[PDB]
Order: C-alpha cells, then sequence, then structure tokens
C-alpha cells in the first residue's frame, strides 16, 4: 500500500494552529520525490535528512502534522524560532529531524469578508514545549482580578481568527503547512521508499 | 489601571541608564508588553517587547544595546540601556499591547532621557488646520499591504502619552465618541472626525501592528484655523 500522503495535502479542510493534527504514517511505502519535485511548495526545508535521501531508508514512524498560518509565520515553523506561534501555538524542538513543507491556499481558504474558521491562540502563560498542543479556551487573565470564565477588561478569549481575505498581501494569506517527522526506534520499520 | 515610568535623566553619550515601568491593575508578566519613544518634536518609535511566555524583541536600532525585562514580584517591567547615542533622546513610554484584541491600550507618562525593512507610513496633510464644526479627514498610506485588522489611530494631546482612538482599523475604543471614524479604500488607511470639537486639536498618529516591527506614521498636526 502507498502511504496516505495524498489525503494529508491534498485534503479539503485544513486544521487550526492552534488545534493542530497530526497524522502518523506506517505500513506503507512512499515516493518523497513526489513531494520534492512539486513547483507547488514554497517551503522545503528539512533538518537531520535529505529529501533526496528518504527513498533510502524504513522508519519506524512518520508523523505528518499539518495546520494553517499566515505566509509572514512560515519562518517561525523552524527549529530554534520565537514569536506567537512558535511561542504558543506548534514548537518544534531544537534538534528536530524531518521536513517543514509550506504553500500558499489563498484560493482555498481566505473568504470575502474574513474567513473566520481558522484560528491562533494570541495569549498565553508559558511557552509550549516541543509538540505540545494546547486546545484549551479558559479566559485569560491579563490582570490582577479573576474572570471566573467571563470576557471583559484584562480577560479575554485566548483565540484570534486570523480573518483570511484573497485581497491581503501575500504576507497575510494563508500557507497550508505539513511537518513530516521522522524516527526510526527499535521498533518495526515500516514506512518505507519504493 | 497604571503604567508609571522612571529612572530617565540627561546624561553623556556612551553612559547607560536603567528605565523602570510600575505597573498596578495589569500583570507585566501577563502581557505583551513594549517600550515606545519619542523623539523631541518627532513621531512614535517601537523599542522593544516582551511576551507573557518571556520571548524578547528590538528594534534594529537598539540591539545589542538595550535589554527589556521584568521583575514578577515587584510588577515592574524595565530598559536596561548601554551605549546611549544622541539619536536615542526621547521620552520613552512603557505600553501593555492587545494586538488585534485592541493595539496600545494602556500608556504610561512617559519618562525623558537626553543624551548630550520595515513598513512605512505616510501620513498627510503633516498640518491640517480647520474650524471648528467641521468635518476633518486625515490619511495614512502604508509603503505595502497591511490588512486591516492591523491598523490604529492614535491621539495624543501635548505633554501627554498617545491614546487609543481607534483599532482594527474601524473598532473605536472604549469610551472615545462616535466622531471619530476609521475606513480603509485601496492602501489609505483614513480618520474621519464628523464634526471637530475644541478638543479634538490635537496631534494624531496612525500604526500598523501586523509586520515586525511595529511602526508608526510621522503624524498630523490638526490645529485651529
Ligand atoms: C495532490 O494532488 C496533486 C494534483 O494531482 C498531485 O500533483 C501531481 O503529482 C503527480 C505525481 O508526482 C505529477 O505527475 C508527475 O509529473 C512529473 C513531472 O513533474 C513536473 O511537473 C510538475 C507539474 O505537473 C511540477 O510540479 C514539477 O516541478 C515537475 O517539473 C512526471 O515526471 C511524472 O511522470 C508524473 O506525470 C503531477 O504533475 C502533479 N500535478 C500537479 C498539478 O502538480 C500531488 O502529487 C498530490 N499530492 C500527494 C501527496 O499525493
Amino acid at each position: 500500500n502507498l502511504c496516505p500522503f495524498g489525503e494529508v495535502f491534498n485534503a479539503t479542510r485544513f486544521a487550526s494552529v492552534y488545534a493542530w493534527n497530526r497524522k502518523r504514517i506506517s505500513n506503507c511505502v512512499a515516493d518523497y520525490s513526489v513531494l520534492y519535485n512539486s513547483a507547488s511548495f514554497s517551503t522545503f526545508k528539512c533538518y537531520g535528512v535529505s529529501p533526496t535521501k528518504l527513498n533510502d531508508l524504513c522508519f519506524t514512524n512518520v508523523y505528518a502534522d499539518s495546520f494553517v498560518i499566515r505566509g509572514d509565520e512560515v519562518r517561525q515553523i523552524a527549529p530554534g524560532q520565537t514569536g506567537k506561534i512558535a511561542d504558543y501555538n506548534y514548537k518544534l524542538p531544537d534538534d528536530f529531524t524531518g521536513c517543514v513543507i509550506a504553500w500558499n491556499s489563498n484560493n482555498l481558504d481566505s473568504k470575502v469578508g474574513g474567513n473566520y474558521n481558522y484560528l491562533y491562540r494570541l495569549f498565553r502563560k508559558s511557552n509550549l514545549k516541543p509538540f505540545e498542543r494546547d486546545i484549551s479556551t479558559e479566559i485569560y487573565q491579563a490582570g490582577s482580578t479573576p474572570c471566573n470564565g467571563v470576557e471583559g477588561f484584562n480577560c479575554y478569549f485566548p483565540l484570534q481568527s486570523y480573518g483570511f481575505q484573497p485581497t491581503n498581501g501575500v504576507g497575510y494569506q494563508p500557507y497550508r503547512v505539513v511537518v513530516l517527522s521522522f524516527e526510526l526506534l527499535h521498533a518495526p520499520a515500516t514506512v518505507c521508499g519504493p | 489601571v497604571q503604567l508609571v515610568e522612571s529612572g530617565g535623566g540627561l546624561i553623556q553619550p556612551g553612559g547607560s541608564l536603567r528605565l523602570s515601568c510600575a505597573a498596578s491593575g495589569l500583570i507585566v508578566s501577563r502581557n505583551y508588553m513594549n517600550w515606545v519613544r519619542q523623539a523631541p518634536g518627532k513621531g512614535l518609535e517601537w523599542v522593544s517587547v516582551l511576551y507573557s511566555g518571556g520571548s524578547t524583541f528590538y528594534a534594529d536600532s537598539v540591539k545589542g544595546r538595550f535589554t527589556i525585562s521584568r521583575d514578577n514580584s515587584k510588577n515592574t517591567l524595565y530598559l536596561q540601556m548601554n551605549s546611549l547615542r544622541a539619536e536615542d533622546t526621547a521620552v520613552y513610554f512603557c505600553v501593555r499591547d492587545l494586538d488585534v484584541k485592541g493595539a496600545f491600550d494602556i500608556w504610561g507618562q512617559g519618562t525623558m532621557v537626553s543624551v548630550s525593512s520595515e513598513i512605512v507610513l505616510t501620513q498627510s496633510p503633516g498640518t491640517l488646520s480647520l474650524s471648528p464644526g467641521e468635518r476633518a479627514t486625515l490619511s495614512c498610506r502604508a509603503s505595502q499591504s497591511v490588512s486591516s485588522s492591523y491598523l490604529a489611530w492614535y491621539q495624543q494631546k501635548p505633554g501627554q502619552a498617545p491614546r487609543l482612538l481607534i483599532y482594527g482599523a474601524s473598532s473605536r475604543a472604549t469610551g472615545i465618541p462616535d466622531r471619530f471614524s476609521g475606513s480603509v479604500s485601496g492602501t489609505d488607511f483614513t480618520l474621519t472626525i464628523s464634526r471637530l470639537e475644541p478638543e479634538d486639536f490635537a496631534v494624531y498618529y496612525c500604526q500598523q501592528y501586523g509586520s515586525s516591527p511595529i511602526t508608526f506614521g510621522q503624524g498630523t498636526r490638526l490645529e485651529i484655523k
């Protein structure tokens, strides 16, 4: 069986970055040249692996994490980065092994008047650990008065919609991102090349 | 809620200063806290930010010279300023940022420091002279596209900190009268005052916070004809 990368890359809808999706790939064969040859990917940056060598090894696990962010935020999906997305939404480890793949999705994910379906976390007390996911919607206390789950001054809903509009500049346009993590442990190695 | 700055002075070039900003009502460690500066007779310049989670960012012109920090137990923000230059002369403001949820809404009173790429926002006219009761239109044009969610207008009276008028291009801040309105048409971002009151004569600044660094227009002086 072919690895179901089409289900990931060609999915009709993507996850919000704060609620980023993870798909485990296993028990299948992949041709990674189908991905890295593509003129569609404006980002294709690998760490610890060369994409032209991914076909050379059977892995024990491949994970595909996917979500939508702004074009100006794709740079945050890299080891060692900081900012709202790296700190509070999706965090790669300092010594990540895998590839970060992104493409402009303005034609799919922007809407007249703003797409409110894609959200990010604006407020969080502390930074995420690598590969941590926070989907909570507790009202965020920015002042000394407790919020008791009620929004108001100094008491904020922690998530925010991107509101993608098709006429935005490219830095404000939505980008679909897929992060491929590659692992080889002392376990069955079932994710193979051609 | 209040922010109280201190630590400024008149210092020789090459010296150091440490600014302090004591907060009440808001918690420094829970907020995007910023330093913004204003040189004598000039506009506003973003200097530094400290995230609740600890990340820090700086304007290129102060990198390697200034350091932002906080003391949670003292609910205080600091700006350590080393290797001071004549160009660092400004009033320095401590400011809380709500970003798309409310922009720079809380400002301190400022502390004076005297020593002796980015989206450009162009405001027009430089000076706007009109009579009370008239409609005023003020323009702000960006050097590249800025989504409407990331635009704000401020009013500054003499000797005071700027006051947020409008954020997200068209959302009035709390307590701002409805004669103030904001709109975007093309690359032009406009502030309209439908009927000028005597208290409306002030300096007006636009701001974008969608691309780093945060930048401000050079200001429009609204004066009586
Ligand atoms: C998601 O759906 C997409 C739409 O069908 C899939 O894209 C197609 O993928 C196939 C398999 O790789 C391509 O067919 C091959 O094309 C190459 C030549 O590639 C050159 O041209 C493409 C544009 O067509 C360009 O992106 C490259 O840089 C190359 O210069 C041949 O050598 C093969 O024999 C085979 O015909 C399709 O060309 C491609 N379509 C498009 C419109 O890009 C995509 O694979 C799907 N994703 C997943 C993960 O399954």
